[PDB]
């Protein structure tokens, strides 16, 4: 394509909107603070605003980077693939832990669509960069992939990951997890990672982390001179409780 | 040559301590959560207690809150179980049991190894 793109066009009121959580969360988060919300607007539209949408690159994000500069306690991270809702409610009610949409340039993005023209220098709100059909090297895509590689860099100690235990590949060599963020572990920071396989809920009683998709995680986490450890989440509507309430004999009962 | 092997039960009167040992080898037992897990002759299996690979998670029964406690010395490979006020319900085998996972978040899934278990037999006569 060339001004008539596949995906769906910028978010209605998207520059509203980044300022909106951008004050709601610096507000909440007293230990930022620093960080001037009109200003981290100007570096995210200054990342594509009158560029070509299909040749952005993670310099342009270097701006917003480093306005958006967060130590997030690198042992307190949760890596997530498709199970989007879990994983959030998860960091919702285990307080100290974080998925990259926790973070202030994750929380800014989440949900969010955006692109611009080569000149025009307006925000287009028609149509965006699909990533499959269009081009690789689009305003979201490319955000997503440079703050999902710093996110997981970051990571240390025990790394925890939720994955859709519902899905043909519960590990997705293709995803954001496979692609970045598992080949952005480092052994010399990194002991584990955990995998936990959420279950759909109705019946899928088989130990899904010997599924041949883990097993594939497996190798290349043990490859990387790293631990993988893999725990099933039958009871997905059970699991916060059980979480908050390890000492519960309803809980205790799954072993 | 995965193997926890449980050492220290015997015969005590009620009121009275015992600890328990389990020797771990044939895995990199400091990244590893490990439980207790004690069956009374004749009766089902009870979950007793969590440790999490760092000792950082410590959890218990209510049926033994304030009187056992789990302890580990991740230099010996060895998983510990201090057992105070001993009563005649405590009676059984009890089992270390390796987790799969760390239990820094705790998560109960199938344990993959067991011991053989050691025999508390808490009895006045
Ligand atoms: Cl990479
Ligand atoms: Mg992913
Ligand atoms: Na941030």
């Amino acid at each position: 394509w060339r001004q008539t793109w596949s995906g769906p066009g910028t978010t209605k009121r998207f520059p509203e909107t980044v300022l909106a959580r951008c004050v709601k969360y610096t507000e909440i988060h007293p230990e930022m603070r620093h960080v001037d919300c009109q200003s981290v607007w100007d570096a995210f539209k200054g990342a594509f605003i009158s560029k070509h949408p299909c040749d952005i690159t993670e310099e342009d994000y270097q701006p917003l980077m480093k306005l958006g500069t967060q130590t997030v306690p690198c042992n307190k991270i949760l890596l997530w693939s498709r199970i989007k809702d879990l994983a959030h409610q998860f960091t919702q009610v285990q307080r100290d832990m974080f998925t990259l949409e926790d973070t202030l340039l994750g929380y800014l993005a989440d949900d969010l669509t955006w692109c611009g023209e080569f000149a025009t220098s307006k925000i287009n709100y028609q149509s965006c960069p699909d990533w499959r059909k269009d081009c690789s090297n689009n305003p979201v895509s490319v955000f997503w992939k440079t703050v999902s590689r710093r996110f997981a860099e970051a990571a240390c100690d025990v790394v925890h990951v939720m994955l859709d235990g519902s899905r043909s590949k519960i590990f997705d060599k293709d995803s954001t997890f496979g692609s970045v963020e598992v080949h952005n572990l480092q052994p010399e920071k990194v002991q584990t990672l955990e995998a936990w396989v959420i279950h759909g809920g109705r019946e899928d009683s088989r130990d899904l982390c010997q599924d041949p998709t883990i097993k594939e995680l497996e190798s290349i986490i043990s490859k990387r001179n790293i631990q993988f450890s893999c725990k099933n989440i039958y009871r997905p509507d059970k699991f916060l409780q059980c979480v908050k309430n390890p000492e519960d004999s309803s809980c205790t009962s799954e072993i | 040559q995965v193997q926890l092997v449980e050492s220290g039960g015997g015969v005590v009167q009620p009121g009275r301590s015992l600890r328990l040992s389990c020797a771990a080898s044939g895995f990199t037992f400091s990244s590893y959560g490990m439980h207790w897990v004690r069956q009374a002759p004749g009766k089902e299996r009870e979950w007793v207690a969590v440790i999490s690979d760092d000792g950082s998670n410590k959890y218990y029964a209510d049926s033994v809150k304030g009187r056992f406690t789990i302890s580990r010395d991740n230099s010996k490979n060895t998983l510990y179980l201090q057992m105070n006020s001993l009563r005649v319900e405590d009676t059984a085998v009890y089992y270390c049991a390796k987790d799969r996972g760390t239990m820094r978040v705790v998560v109960y899934d199938t344990l993959d190894i067991w011991g053989q278990g050691t025999l508390v037999t808490v009895s006045s006569h």
